[PDB]
RNA sequence: AAUCCGGUUAAUAUUCCGGAACCAGAAGGUGGAAUACGGCAACGUAAAUGAAGUUGGAGACGUCGGCGGGAGCCCUGGGAAGAGUUCUCUUUUCUUUUUAACAAACCAUUACCCUGACUAGGGUAUGGUGUUUGGAAGAGUUCAGCGCCUCAUGCUGAAUCCGGUGCGCUCUCGACGGCCAAAAUCCAACGGAAGUUUUCACAUCUGGUCGUACUCUCCAAGGUGAACAGCCUCUAGUUGAUAGAACAAUGUAGAUAAGGGAAGAAUGGGCCCACUGUCCCUAUCUACUAUCUA
């Protein structure tokens, strides 16, 4: 039902972050009732092209969790300072540089 | 403050010298809201349709002050 | 030199209290020339100046 | 009798600014009706003569306790935004998320009237308490971006949402239980003197004098703790009262001390028992004073 897009554009443009490695851990952090891959049918999430990533989820998708879950990552890659998570749109998340 | 749904009152009043000015302010739902200032109230007419809010504009009187949205 | 008029007026239009407020220790010069509440709404605006958040309830 | 919002200063706001209302008083003008009405009823409407004289209501009323209604604070869930934590765990933690004055229609805990001979069926009024809208997003608040030698201090986007809870706290109103001011001012009635109507609506005007800056009985978060005892934090406010430097005696104070236990802390208990630097016999420590330096 409700679609989120985390838009990886800067992130691959920057090489950052890749979009695999986006998937990769977006796959292995997806606590879907507090078990990750356990998204099922009801979330589905199918990044369409290495520029972004989009899940189309049938049930509540909170944003400041998948918020949350893109600052792990940044925080393990130590990219907080040179990049930062920003709301470009309602349910739209980007990557923003200093 | 006083809400008027009469076109033709709106019309008349516009008429009257009553009026001073008449502000048409355009809101997000794409309703006109005619407001136009009195002496003792302020008449505001709220119309959905476009063009019978750009046939009540062509139809005010000259005298009133045609106001854009703020 | 004597910065007490300008920060109490930026804390009056900061809105909270006198020592809810901070700046850099290295742009005194510029500060101190300000003085009608446009000039500190400038800086408020540059950001030379600034509150700090509330430290948990 | 009658006003609120937002913004504005070096020092001002219900006063100033911008926007929106209300009151009183005043005349004439327009239009409406006018030459008052329906219901057994309580009562209702756009108006709907009233002199002298007579009457009433409000103003204008003691105190306490419990209950209901609402509001706000606080608490809490979801959504949004921001920040913080993290290999690890934590959809986490913290902060914020607005709608006045007044103006339009909607709605009883109570009492009255009709049917009934309490229960029960139909109406009646106050609608503080809400059901939307104007005011009113155009304002304010928070994010993201831009404008640029410049006092350019603007400009562009959005969001500013869905709720719940109360031996909580505050206040307000209302139905009960009891315990036992006056004056200013306003309205209405009876009344029937007189032979276009204003208490209907809209337009019109104006609203003097004085205090108003500033310093000090009211305003009063949460948690921990059984508690308004005690602490902590948040909000906010100080780091100010002459200091520095060393630590002997003296003096203040707080402690600990072997063995005895009134020979001079115990929990205190029932002369007895227990207890202890009261004493034998003082010793040690800390802090301050004392001491020096300015």
């Amino acid at each position: 039902s409700n679609k989120y897009i985390i838009d990886a554009t800067a992130a691959v443009n920057d090489k950052i972050f890749d979009v695999a490695a986006f998937e990769k851990y977006l796959i292995d952090r997806i606590k879907v009732d507090g078990k990750t891959g356990n998204l099922g049918s009801s979330v589905v999430v199918s990044r369409e092209g290495s520029s972004k990533i989009a899940v189309i989820a049938h049930i509540d998708f909170s944003g400041r969790y998948l918020k949350y879950l893109t600052k792990k990552f940044l925080k393990k890659h130590s990219l907080r300072d040179w990049l930062r998570v920003v709301s470009t749109k309602k349910g739209v998340y980007e990557l923003r540089y200093y | 403050p006083r809400q008027i749904s009469d076109i033709k009152q709106f019309l008349e009043i516009a008429r009257r010298k009553d009026a001073t000015s008449a502000r048409i302010k355009k809101n997000t739902n794409k309703d006109v809201k005619f407001k136009l200032r009195c002496s003792k109230y302020l008449y505001t007419l709220v119309v959905a349709d476009a063009k019978k809010a750009e046939k009540l504009r062509q139809s005010l009187p000259p005298d009133l002050t045609v106001t854009e949205v703020g | 030199a004597n910065l007490r008029t300008q920060k109490r007026l930026a804390a009056s239009v900061l809105k909270c209290g006198k020592r809810k407020v901070w700046m850099d220790p290295n742009e005194i010069s510029e500060i101190s020339n300000a003085n009608s509440r446009q000039n500190v709404r400038k800086l408020i605006k540059d950001g030379l100046v600034i509150r700090k958040p509330n430290l948990m309830h």
